[PDB]
């Protein structure tokens, strides 16, 4: 169904670097020149307290939307993508019921300010404090944690764009019906990553690049932390959370 | 029960 589900010559390797890194371009929800602008845009003492001040339910409904926000842009990015439209619908929302929320992850290092430890969060930068009426800090310690180690990277946006259409496109997902056309689709991509890097003698990131199981790890975490905050406002999340927050992590 | 994917993978 589609050129990348076989082998690909280099000339078409060429042009699928260029294809997904528009792809991404086209749909990377905030420009990385005003997150960079935005970066002396800090809370206040004063803002910071008034976020901590905010009932737990109030924050989980306002991060569970904009992580929401943050995924269907993802989900516009893997319908961009080459060779994933053509695969069926089971294995499409299979990927990105596993893979969105890993995307995202991703995508937020270019939000996360290395220097004074701070995410760009409803119009300004603020640090870890803002979100600890959430209770759940180990979670939020791991998701800026996890931004720190990818910002030291030092990645550009084309890669970003490359490793994040792998980050998606990861054949060993449980539930794939057409995985032999996955895994080639997933060769193709990572020819493509690693292209790119060779042209631009960037290869040394590959050995940098965390593990498949840390990215594993934040995911398990968001859905255990959800759990226990379903069990102490129920309503709030049959009443108030996106249903698609709901569809990718409490299962409906 | 809700189900959003589908919707979002067929608008064109
Ligand atoms: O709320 S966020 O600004 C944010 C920014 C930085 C954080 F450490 C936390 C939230 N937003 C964008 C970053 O992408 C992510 C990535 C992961 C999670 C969430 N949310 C979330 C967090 C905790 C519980 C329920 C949740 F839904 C978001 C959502």
């Amino acid at each position: 169904e589609n050129l990348y589900f076989q082998g690909a010559s280099l000339t078409e390797i060429e042009h699928l670097v260029q294809s997904v890194c528009k792809s991404y371009r086209e749909t990377c929800q905030l420009r990385l020149e005003d997150l960079l602008r935005q970066r002396s845009n800090i809370f206040s003492r004063e803002e910071v307290t008034g976020y901590q001040r905010k009932s737990m339910w109030e924050m989980w409904e306002r991060c569970a939307h904009h992580l929401t926000e943050a995924i269907q842009y993802v989900v516009e990015f893997a319908k961009r993508l080459s060779g994933f439209m053509e695969l069926c619908q089971n294995d499409q929302i299979v990927l990105l019921k596993a893979g969105a929320m890993e995307v995202v992850l991703v995508r937020m290092c270019r939000a996360y300010n290395a220097d004074n430890r701070t995410v760009f969060f409803e119009g300004k930068y603020g640090g870890m404090e803002l979100f600890r009426a959430l209770g759940c800090s180990e979670l939020i310690s791991s998701i800026f944690d996890f931004s720190h180690s990818l910002s030291a990277l030092h990645f550009s946006e084309d890669e970003i764009a490359l490793y994040t259409a792998l980050v998606l496109i990861n054949a060993h997902r449980p539930g794939l019906q057409e995985k032999r056309k996955v895994e080639q689709l997933q060769y193709n991509l990572e020819l493509a990553f690693h292209h790119h890097l060779c042209k631009t003698h960037r290869q040394s990131i590959l050995a940098k690049l965390p593990p498949k199981g840390k990215l594993r790890s934040l995911c398990s975490q968001h859905v255990e932390r959800l759990q226990i905050f379903q069990h102490l406002h129920p309503i709030v999340v049959q009443a108030a959370f996106p249903p698609l927050y709901k569809e990718l992590f409490s299962g409906g | 029960k809700h189900k959003i994917l589908h919707r979002l993978l067929q608008d064109s």
